[PDB]
């Protein structure tokens, strides 16, 4: 927790006082990165971007994506909603 | 298309002088400007990473760069802008 | 092949919940097993029960007042205590 | 982490490629050294290459060459990959009731969706469209 | 070590609440300690069962027993965060501020959770606000190295 | 752990006179009920088992159509089959 | 010797002279919104040319005086190793 | 967008980009997943990439209303766009 | 060596798990981590899956998550290998 | 004012006069305070370099580092531009935010006919940086020799 990064003791000073880490910084939660920032039709989003693996076949592992995902969703905190903003697939069912 | 860099320049024989290790420098530069991963640890059961970097208003503006202290084997804190000089140059952001 | 007898479940922490809440709803799951002898018989986990184990803390403020660093405090609680690799000799030929 | 794209190139890219060779049915092998620290190589290979075959010499090779490695760069994990180049889909992620954050949203995808995603079979390769969630340390240089 | 006495070890562990009263009829050792010192009370309070503790309180159970080293219940249900397990042991003549082998207290262990309520509670019934661990630290000196504010303002 | 995240293996079998599938089934019911967040699987002998289970149907109707099609061909006839195949009882009864 | 030098120091100032940076950026990511400039931070470099080499610092003297790589060593472009001559028909050579 | 670009601007030509087809063609765009930082190119804070998902075909009637269509419209308004790069384009049926 | 349960589901186990990407035919993946210092991590593939390939690729992701572990488990070495072959015999040694 | 930074960083010699009659600002600066005269003179512009002085630039603009065209010049080793530079009054002696000179870069990069012209346009030979170093002191320090007997 950030609770406990902020009592890591840097030093001892001479007249006893204590350095702590939240003394000479800000602890916080926050991307491992700061360049990607997605929106959906205009609201905050996340996502994932797949690419299918050499020789693989599309429709299946679509297909497969979708079982994974289903099994996540009755997990999810109130609100989260998955989307489907970008398929390739749907257009090989269909057209074929 | 190239771009303009900031090109800084450590002075070794400065930096002997004042006894600053030139890994202390180069940390102490790089983990600020840069950002530097430290180690993992646990959020909500799942391992995670540590990093270390300067806060963002540290870390906007050229002069910032002096605001920066390394401490010398005499235990003397040395800002940046006593070992080191630095001009504009250009250079590019993606070689191929 | 293996036992390939009755059947083998999986309970799955598919949010935060951590060792102890998983091991909650284990319980409440193997007692609600047992009130129905007639569908199923010998529900149990497959795993072991947590145990008395015995925590350390190290005191950094004294360490670091008595002058003792953390790495030699616990290299030489986990060299004494766990063993340690050092590394290889020749015994007869063979590396060991 | 923090490197310039001559800093990627001359540390990590040109190490890498001196070491692709011997590599059968490849065509040709390009890169790219980026000043957001990254490098990507690609080899392509003639039509008909088992792709597993392809992956494991490809990585063979990387091998020898990770312990030539900046430490910082083995640490972030160097990763070989066989797909397509385009995308087959993007799995986007909301919040309805607007309770959560892109950031939060990025984390929670990272840290319970993608791993999962990433190991079904014919996934290639998964991009993240934000970041899990970091200890972060904010230095500031007055106090220290 | 009992064969009922083990059973019962098992039985407050896990909290069938049922079990115990059968095993408490039968004369099970309340007194029963595993190999680190605990007894049932110890292991229903670190679970966090309460009428377990209750019913293990009734039947004659040493209230401040401690482990080989030198915990208490108590500590183990201010430590957890238990606050009825603590306001009944408290009743039951529970000693506010038993000292570990460490000079740990329940009150150090329930500031350095931030347990407000049982640190209240500790404090109602006479725990030494004072008291020092082997390092010399107060509950108020964890409570401000934790940067806990209200705990702080708590114990002045 | 059980696909990545924190699990527990639980083993058991159906009661006697029951089908392991019908023991499934009720375990699958008191799953449903437990707290928020916990999730459950099926592996080994019970994964064999399912998939296993969703062909039979169809590879024993395969096999019973193959038969009566083979025999039609034999006896130029769509209904002499029948005589044959009636048979099938008479010797399953003995081996039960 | 003469310099009270080893080969210790030598590789030492060469690992610390001889180094190529990872130096971060002015602007980068997560930045102070209101940001005009990104720029890369360019730091050491790896040397190019025997020169640059040569004019590696060891140690400055008590007197001042400055005591560099071609001081205690010669300098050159040389192989690798020395072991494979080659020649085509009696005369000087490589080869594939 | 240009190197040396903020992540901010990036964000504005975006916000322009998801504008246009959220009101200029609201007959013919289901969604746009639009990204900061994210291109083919790499991770920068220079670019960007959206992501248009079409209403069925069905309800696209005509040749006004197909990809190639749109494609071209999309591609000359944002030729306007200042100091970026920014065009739509239909994926080939076969990339490579 | 010498690690407890925890210690070696968060410094190896997790991570190991995170690395497992990007291999083909994989149905689940189970692992255990105890008090013995020990985690066996068990991948099991398709029916048909070649083993050798299945090992190779599982390996190779291995590898690179490497630098990712504690020295000591480096140290030691991480094994892989098809586990589901069984022993033609056992050969005892005694000493009486 | 940015197309003319853009015209003069890409030697479009033609472009630079066109916007030049339509009075773009000759000092017209970029992020990092670099105005077209920089840009002419860092990537080798010599035709550029001579429009933008005929037209007022600033011969002694300075970058946010305190660097100046001359100091750019000379240490790419733009002999003519150097010249020209020193003609309409660049200040041959100009310090950087580091003390660093035009001479302390020619000297650094081995500039040997740029070093004779600026010290023809009288470059203090004396003058040191914020390391105390003077032309002399890098030549020493780079083991060359023809340049070291030049600084005498």
């Amino acid at each position: 927790s950030t609770e406990e990064f902020g009592k890591i003791l840097l030093k001892v000073n001479q007249d006893g006082s204590r350095v702590l880490l939240r003394d000479v910084a800000k602890i916080e939660l926050g991307g491992e990165n700061y360049d990607i920032i997605a929106e959906f039709n205009g609201q905050p989003a996340s996502g994932l971007g797949i690419k299918l693996a050499t020789g693989a076949n599309a429709l299946d592992t679509a297909a497969a994506i979708r079982a994974e995902l289903a099994k996540m969703e009755p997990f999810f905190p109130s609100g989260l909603k998955i989307v489907y903003p970008y398929d390739t697939t749907p257009f090989v069912k269909i057209s074929i | 298309e190239d771009t303009p860099q900031f090109k800084i320049d450590i002075d070794q024989e400065k930096a002997q002088a004042l006894g600053v290790s030139i890994n202390d420098i180069n940390t102490t530069l790089g983990a600020a400007w840069g950002g530097s991963y430290v180690n993992d640890f646990i959020d909500r059961g799942r391992v995670k990473k540590v990093y270390v970097m300067s806060e963002a208003k540290y870390r906007m503006l050229p002069d910032d760069i002096g605001d920066w202290y390394v401490r010398a084997a005499d235990g003397q804190m040395v800002p940046f802008s006593a070992f080191s000089s630095s001009r504009w140059e250009y250079g590019s952001p993606r070689l191929e | 092949l293996g036992t390939a007898t009755g059947f083998d479940f999986e309970l799955i922490d598919q949010a935060g919940l951590g060792h102890e809440k998983l091991t909650q709803a284990r319980n409440q799951l193997l007692a609600e097993a047992a009130k129905h002898p007639d569908m199923l018989t010998s529900v149990r986990p497959n795993g072991l029960e947590d145990t008395p184990q015995f925590k350390i803390d190290i005191d950094q403020e004294k360490a670091q007042a008595l002058g003792v660093s953390i790495n030699d405090i616990n290299t030489t609680l986990g060299a004494a205590w766990g063993g340690s690799y050092v590394n290889d000799f020749i015994d007869r030929g063979r590396v060991k | 982490p923090g490197a310039d794209a001559k800093t990627v190139q001359d540390t990590v890219t040109q190490v890498i490629e001196q070491n692709m060779n011997g590599i059968d049915n490849l065509m040709y092998m390009s890169s790219n050294s980026d000043s957001t620290g990254t490098v990507q190589i690609t080899l392509t290979f003639e039509s008909g290459t088992d792709a597993d075959i392809a992956q494991v010499q490809v990585q063979n090779k990387l091998q020898l060459a990770m312990p030539l490695l900046p430490q910082e760069v083995q640490q972030q994990g160097v990763s070989v990959e066989k797909s397509s180049s385009s995308f087959l889909m993007v799995v986007g992620v909301i919040n309805t009731d607007g309770t959560m954050t892109q950031e939060d949203i990025s984390d929670y995808v990272a840290a319970n969706m993608k791993d999962a995603i990433s190991r079904t079979s014919g996934v290639g390769d998964v991009q993240l469209f934000g970041s899990q969630y970091a200890m972060r340390i904010w230095m500031n240089p007055n106090e220290l | 070590g009992s064969d009922l006495g083990k059973k019962l070890l098992e039985a407050a562990r896990a909290g069938r609440d049922d079990e115990v009263r059968i095993l408490m009829a039968n004369g099970a050792d309340v007194n029963a300690a595993d190999v680190v010192g605990w007894t049932p009370l110890h292991l229903a309070a670190y679970w966090g069962h309460l009428e377990i503790v209750e019913v293990l309180l009734k039947n004659g159970a040493d209230v401040n027993a401690y482990d080989t080293l030198g915990s208490t219940p108590l500590h183990l249900a201010a430590h957890f965060g238990h606050l009825e397990i603590v306001e009944v042991l408290l009743k039951n003549g529970a000693d506010v501020n038993a000292k570990d082998d460490n000079g740990i207290t329940p009150l150090h262990l329930a500031a350095n959770r931030g347990h407000l309520e049982i640190v209240e509670v500790l404090l109602k019934y006479g725990a030494d606000v004072n008291a020092q661990d082997k390092f010399g630290k107060t509950a108020f000196d964890i409570s401000i190295n934790n940067g806990n504010e209200d705990l702080a303002e708590i114990l002045q | 752990r059980y696909n990545g995240l924190p699990s527990m293996e639980i083993l058991g079998q159906a009661a006697p006179g029951k089908s392991t599938g019908e023991a499934m089934e009720l375990m699958e019911q008191l799953a449903s009920k437990l707290p928020t967040g916990v999730g459950y699987d099926w592996t080994g002998m019970s994964y064999q088992e399912r998939l296993s289970g969703n062909q039979a149907p169809s590879l024993y109707a395969i096999s019973l159509i193959v038969v009566f099609l083979c025999l039609a061909a034999l006896y130029e006839s769509w209904s002499i089959p029948f005589s044959v195949m009636l048979v099938v009882p008479l010797g399953v009864i003995g081996a039960l | 010797n003469k310099f009270q030098l080893t080969p210790v120091d030598v590789i030492t100032a060469i690992k610390a002279q001889n180094a190529q940076v990872a130096a971060g950026q002015l602007g980068g990511t997560p930045p102070v919104k209101g940001q005009q400039l990104n720029a890369s931070i360019i730091a050491q470099t790896r040397l190019t040319s025997t020169e640059e080499f040569g004019k590696i610092l060891l140690k400055v003297n008590q007197d001042g005086s400055r005591v560099l790589l071609r001081d205690v060593a010669k300098i050159e472009l040389g192989g690798e190793n020395y072991d494979i001559i080659a020649e085509f028909n009696g005369q000087p050579a490589s080869g594939l | 967008l240009p190197a040396g670009a903020t992540q901010e601007r990036t964000q504005k030509v975006l916000n322009e980009v998801t504008h246009y087809y959220l009101t200029k063609e609201k007959n013919n765009v289901e969604s746009v997943f639009a990204v900061n930082g994210f291109g083919f190119a790499g991770r920068g804070q220079n670019t960007g990439i959206a992501f248009v998902s079409l209403k069925d075909w069905a309800d696209r009637p005509g040749e006004e209303n197909k990809v190639e269509a749109i494609t071209m419209r999309a591609t000359r308004a944002f030729s306007q766009i200042k100091d970026a790069m920014v065009f739509a384009f239909n994926l080939p049926a076969i990339v490579e």
